[PDB]
RNA sequence: CGCGGUGCAUUAGCUAGUUGGUGAGGUAACGGCUCACCAAGGCCACGAUGCAUAGCCGACCUGAGAGGGUGAUCGGCCACAC
RNA sequence: GACGGUAUCUAACCAGAAAGCCACGGCUAACUACGUGCCAGCAGCCGCGGUAAUACGUAGGUGGCAAGCGUUGUCCGGAUUUAUUGGGCGUAAAGCGAGCGCAGGCGGUUUCUUAAGUCUGAUGUGAAAGCCCCCGGCUCAACCGGGGAGGGUCAUUGGAAACU
């Protein structure tokens, strides 16, 4: 568990889709806005917030994407390694890239790398394009994510004789 | 002095006089999916005395053309 | 009929790591000793050990997992497969997760970790990575 | 091609003074044309790294082709961060030389000079803006021309110069010490998102 | 599939067709065949000068021509801009390009070349339509 | 026969020359046995390049020097080189 | 002479100097290269044969790569000269 | 010395002779007025036009590029949309109605041996030119030149023996 205070967190509203409910007298149209909420140093989370006015649905979804935190691994201004994270049509492969390359991704990718404070890293949607989906599935992978220190304290080994 | 190349192979034809039919029988790698593919090179050997029989494994040097189709020449019968 | 023993073996573990069992059992072979001790000496594996019976040997592997029962083995893959083999050059050898993980690898000098296989500077058949 | 246009417009269509001054932005700091005044909807991401590399070229008066070459012969440089070098490039792009020794007080002045041959790089006539000046290599200005108002007003005007320009105001002549540092030249500007940009 | 199968059976991909066929075969008069050439334009004369309805969505009456191009294909045109000086008999240069609310229309008239005059009145976006600066 | 000539390259107007060994038959720019050495006349004193020992072997196997190349070859002394070497 | 680089099986049989041998002649030269006899052999689902298309390559364009596409200028080879 | 009084250099005069093209509903950077009224027309796709159109025409502004700009033609990419790298087949396309089986593909453990595959070293070659890396020359660049590297399921030869 992430605490969202103590850290000053910024929001990125990824998509605002216009949802309706079917009802007697006709439509009820309401907003349901998917919201990215990071720290830009390695913290990140996303909320989906739903209500009749867009700045309610943003203001929904930026209290869940608080309550939604987690911690990325970073080595430097790119991730520790390679990671294929999969959620519903959502697949996305990330890839450590070199300093200085840029955030090589697209979509929602680049909000949420941006917000997690990545700076450098190369990535490609397989999978659908459904924001929340993709959004999902890049949070998966940042979690599958892992450090050098604790995956040598695992495996009982030094950093340096693991690498 | 310069080799000529030279085949390990086994005999499938031998029904004409003084020559014999012989097979390769290489394994090459698929260029796209790399897996050993089976692959059967045969060539006609000129057999001095039709000492080789069919189905034995024999050597065979390359030689001048002997015929329109002869290009080798038998020398060993490894098995029958 | 199980026609890749070495591919069973790291489905055995694989599937004992998902549900957190202790301890697999597996019919034994040469090439499977050497993977259980790789990993043994690589610290994926808690321990190896053997029993001698009739048939060919039970070779024993008893799971690490760490503080909180983290699982120190995130995944098996299998690499040369008996339809496809898989052959690399002493310059093509793998690094698995930037070096985090491993790839098993026979060579002539026997069956090495990728980074043995560098360090000597030999290629050979990846036998699988782990991670 | 050279662009002849406003600056102020252009200026405030980047959102930043490209004079350096703020003399653009002082009056009315938004976009040109009849739609500046009223706000506008948030720019997309694609705007944002489009501003930002048009700050660039703006900033260094160069074509769209030119811009994409050196940038792709920065990307060559094996060391370093992608976009720190090509604004280091940018730098020592000679107009860019002339503007930081002082010799004129705005770059389009500077191309100017460097175009017409007032400028003369370790005492040979170079006429080529665009030439790339390495660190060490003398600009002097040509001694037929030294003997010149805006010249000689820009470089008695000139009162700050940046640590890595080594000037000589009597002989006229300057040079770079170094390579110009990132802190060193704008901050204002993102290269990373140039960088993005061209990435496409 | 397994890789066995795929070296018995390899991958085939599937084969793309060109959106203006007309422009991609050329004739040849003496051996009276068609040569397959790529143009990025081809003559031909109106055989006929007219109007069409579009589909359902849009109601107009989009002007339009059947050419017979040199290759001796005949195909329809549209007629882009506003006002044009076409007849039947008179030569047009034909370019690619689909009209979605036409069902059989693959192919635009060059405004500005050969019989084809520029859109009288015209201001903007001149090189298309065909007309001179002012 | 075998010529040891001048092979242009460069550019319009900015000649430079290489130094091959070629069949005479064979074209000026095309087909050439060996690379011998370079010539550049835009220099005020010529500059010029040469494998010596390429040069001679190539001299006593019966390669024929162009009028050009033979000013080259004079100039570097190989040819008297190869005079002593027949005598 | 080994190997490599097109599609079609809604193209399955093809071959009769053809396959090999003994002679003879011929060639700068081996050789059915040609001829006379002797036998019936040879190629083929590892695609023979036939059909359509095509000069081949160093290279060029694209792609992260694997690959895909092309074969102008320049150089190599080959073929052609109503 | 054809080029040729050509490159180039010097001196004097004048901001004077030397900027268009496409786009501005979303994709996509760029917005308002009128004219028009499912007509005229636009359009790559979604789709615009039915009397108050940022989507048609014009004008003013704005954005992109620039002695170029846009359209068409065609190849690659985006396309994981033939998935070896790198997809699938209960309901979206996709398991033959089922079996017997030749060839083929794959195949249990283990001792020794071989070295076809596999890995590794040397030699020869894979022309020149071209990509790429250094270094020079054209005022810079393109361009040119010097030196390297690369490029093979290559041929001979020496090794290693875990796996096939
Ligand atoms: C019988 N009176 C009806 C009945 O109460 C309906 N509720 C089932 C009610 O439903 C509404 O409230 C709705 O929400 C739908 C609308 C069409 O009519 C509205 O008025 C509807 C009332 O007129
Ligand atoms: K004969
Ligand atoms: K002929
Ligand atoms: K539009
Ligand atoms: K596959
Ligand atoms: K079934
Ligand atoms: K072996
Ligand atoms: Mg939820
Ligand atoms: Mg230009
Ligand atoms: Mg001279
Ligand atoms: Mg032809
Ligand atoms: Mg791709
Ligand atoms: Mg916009
Ligand atoms: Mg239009
Ligand atoms: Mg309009
Ligand atoms: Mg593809
Ligand atoms: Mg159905
Ligand atoms: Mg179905």
């Amino acid at each position: 568990y992430i605490d969202p205070k103590h850290l000053e967190l910024e929001d990125r509203v990824v998509a605002i889709n216009r949802v309706t409910k079917v009802v007697k007298g006709g439509r009820r149209l309401r907003f349901a806005a998917l919201v990215v909420v990071g720290d830009k140093n390695g913290h990140v989370g996303f909320g989906t917030g739903k209500a009749q006015e867009v700045p309610e649905a943003i203001r929904k979804a930026i209290e869940d994407a608080k309550k939604n935190l987690v911690e990325v691994p970073m080595v430097g201004s790119t991730i520790p390694h390679e990671v294929i994270g999969v959620f519903g049509g959502g697949r996305i492969l990330m890839k450590p890239a070199v300093e200085g390359s840029g955030v090589a991704a697209g979509g929602p990718v680049r909000a949420v790398l941006e917000l997690a404070g990545v700076a450098d890293i190369t990535s490609k949607s397989l999978g659908s394009n459904t924001p929340i989906n993709v959004v999902r599935a890049t949070v998966e992978g940042l979690k599958q994510l892992k450090r050098a220190e604790e995956v040598a304290a695992l495996r009982g080994k030094s950093v340096e004789e693991i690498i | 002095r310069n080799q000529r190349k030279v085949y390990q192979g086994r005999v499938v034809s031998d029904k004409m006089d003084k020559t014999i039919t012989v097979v390769v029988e290489t394994k090459k790698n698929h260029p796209i999916y790399g897996k050993r593919m089976k692959y059967s090179k045969k060539y006609k050997a000129h057999d001095e005395n039709n000492t080789a029989k069919v189905g034995d494994i024999v050597k065979i040097m390359e030689t001048r053309p002997l015929s329109a189709t002869k290009r080798f020449r038998l020398l060993e019968v490894v098995e029958e | 009929v199980m026609t890749d023993p070495i591919a069973d073996f790291l489905t055995r573990i694989r599937n004992a790591n998902m549900v957190k069992h202790e301890t697999l059992e597996v019919p034994a072979s040469k090439i499977k000793r050497d993977i259980a001790e790789i990993l043994k000496r690589e610290g994926f594996i808690r321990d190896v050990e053997y029993i001698e019976d009739d048939k060919q040997g039970v070779i024993r592997v008893f799971l690490k997992y760490g503080k909180n029962e983290e699982r120190v083995i995130t995944n098996l893959k299998r690499i040369s497969k008996p339809g496809l083999r898989a052959y690399v050059k002493a310059d093509e050898v793998p690094k698995v997760l930037n070096g985090l993980g491993i790839a098993i690898i026979s060579t002539s000098e026997g069956v090495i970790t990728d980074k043995e296989a560098r360090a000597k500077n030999i290629g050979g058949e990846v036998i699988a990575y782990v991670w | 091609s050279r662009y002849t246009g406003p600056s102020w417009k252009v200026s405030r269509r980047l959102g930043i003074s490209l004079s350096g001054t703020g003399k653009e932005l002082a009056r009315r700091p938004y976009k040109p044309g009849q739609h500046g005044p009223n706000s506008r909807g948030k720019v997309s991401e694609y705007g944002m790294q489009l501003t930002e590399k048009q700050k660039l070229r703006h900033m260094y008066g160069m074509n769209e082709r030119q811009f994409r070459t050196l940038f792709i012969k920065a990307s060559k440089i094996k060391e370093g961060k992608h976009g720190v070098n090509f604004m280091v490039l940018l730098e020592q792009r000679l107009d860019n030389v002339v503007y930081r020794l002082g010799l004129a007080t705005t770059r389009r002045q500077a191309r100017q000079l460097v175009n017409h041959g007032h400028i003369t790089v370790d005492g040979k006539r170079v006429d080529i803006p665009s030439y790339h000046v390495e660190v060490g290599q003398v600009i002097g200005v040509r001694e037929k021309s030294q003997n010149i108002s805006t010249i000689k007003e820009a470089v008695e005007a000139t009162v700050g110069r940046p640590a890595f320009v080594s000037f000589d105001t009597e002989k006229l002549e300057g040079s770079f010490t170094r390579l110009p540092e990132r802190d060193e030249l704008y901050p204002e500007i993102d290269e990373a998102l140039v960088v993005e940009y061209y990435n496409q | 599939p397994t890789i066995n199968q795929l070296v018995r059976k390899p991958r085939k991909s599937k084969v793309e067709k060109s959106d203006s066929p007309a422009l991609n075969k050329g004739y040849n008069s003496f051996k009276k065949t068609q040569t397959n050439v790529n143009s990025p334009q081809k003559r031909g004369v109106c055989t006929r000068v007219g109007t069409m309805t579009p589909k359902k969505p849009n109601s107009a009456l989009r002007k339009y021509a059947r050419v017979r191009l040199s290759n001796l294909i005949e195909v329809t045109a549209y007629i882009p801009g506003i006002g044009h000086n076409l007849q039947e008999h008179s030569v047009v240069l034909l370019r690619g390009g689909r009209v979605k609310d036409l069902p059989g229309v693959r192919y635009h008239i060059v405004r500005g070349a050969l019989d084809t005059a520029g859109v009288n009145d015209r201001k903007q976006s001149r090189s298309k339509y065909g007309t001179k600066r002012p | 026969a075998v010529k040891i000539r001048l092979k242009r390259m460069g550019s319009k107007k900015s000649p430079f020359y290489r130094i091959v060994v070629a069949d005479s038959r064979s074209p000026r720019d095309g087909r050439f046995i060996e690379t011998v050495g370079t010539y550049n006349p835009l220099k005020d004193p010529a500059e010029v390049v040469l494998k010596e020992d390429l040069v001679l072997d190539w001299l006593s196997k019966g390669a024929q020097p162009s009028d050009t190349v033979r000013n080259i070859l004079s100039k570097e002394g190989v040819m008297k080189k190869h005079h002593e070497a027949k005598n």
